[PDB]
């Protein structure tokens, strides 16, 4: 399925993902797209932070979702 | 709303003139149009102004387009704007 | 006296404390204010110390928030981050 | 001497730079301390962002002074 990630200012990037993906690989597939480190993202979905080890259908993150991203710098 | 799209006319006009070190008197908003997209935890506005000002004294129109985001998660939540074009008839 | 900012700001922090507990405080006034502001370029960072009081089971009590609030501006751009950093009964 | 980086979020991370400096070289130190890479770098300083080629001392970036920075997801 297709997913949308935003900065806060409104900077999209969209990924194309499969429902068993974690929010770890997620952040590996912003990685080699975009050239940030994973460990500099912090993921925003349903009014929460997403939790690395957990997969996307944990969060019950559909087809079309947007996540947002703010940058950690630490 | 009327008054909420009024801030922004003249966000639109005070940014125009910093760029440009421009002089412009906001006098009034003439017509005003929005294109809105809502997704999870935020709702992103592009705003379609056309305000009137004046540039020496003698009233002139202006199209201006501001791009506002607001995105809010549990305990946060963000407010950004931009002036995107400052533009006469 | 800049006092609205703060209601809003006061509120703002009960009612993302009650989305985060499901809590349900009502909302009755500002007691004490007290911020912290870093001035720097482009940005205004505070930290606003608020006490408030608030109607847990229709009994009003009183709370201590901390709103952290970020603005940033340039040519063209504005940007305000606010976050809810406290939220306990005293 | 010294300056800040910091996002919109108010993340905050230090570099020890020299008015010589680029803004070039800056985002350099910034990908060699945070991983993240210099064409995904808004920097912004005194109401502008700046220009690679240019230099701080252009800008007038003293001691102490503070930059922003934007994730340009591109």
């Amino acid at each position: 399925m297709q997913i949308f990630v935003k900065t806060l200012t409104g900077k999209t990037i969209t990924l194309e993902v499969e429902p068993s993906d974690t929010i770890e690989n997620v952040k590996a597939k912003i990685q080699d797209k975009e050239g940030i480190p994973p460990d500099q993202q912090r993921l925003i979905f349903a009014g929460k932070q997403l939790e690395d080890g957990r997969t996307l259908s944990d969060y019950n993150i559909q087809k079309e979702s947007t996540l947002h991203l703010v940058l950690r710098l630490r | 709303n009327s008054l909420e799209i009024e801030e922004l006319a003249r966000f639109a006009v005070d940014e125009h003139n910093k760029k440009e070190n421009a002089l412009l008197e906001f006098v009034r908003v003439v017509k005003a149009k929005e294109q809105i997209w809502e997704m999870d935890a935020s709702k992103e506005t592009m705003y379609y102004l056309t305000l009137e000002a004046k540039d020496g004294g003698k009233k002139k129109l202006y199209e201006a387009k501001v791009w506002v985001k607001m995105t809010h998660w549990i305990g946060a939540m963000n407010n950004f704007k931009e002036l995107q074009e400052f533009k006469p008839v």
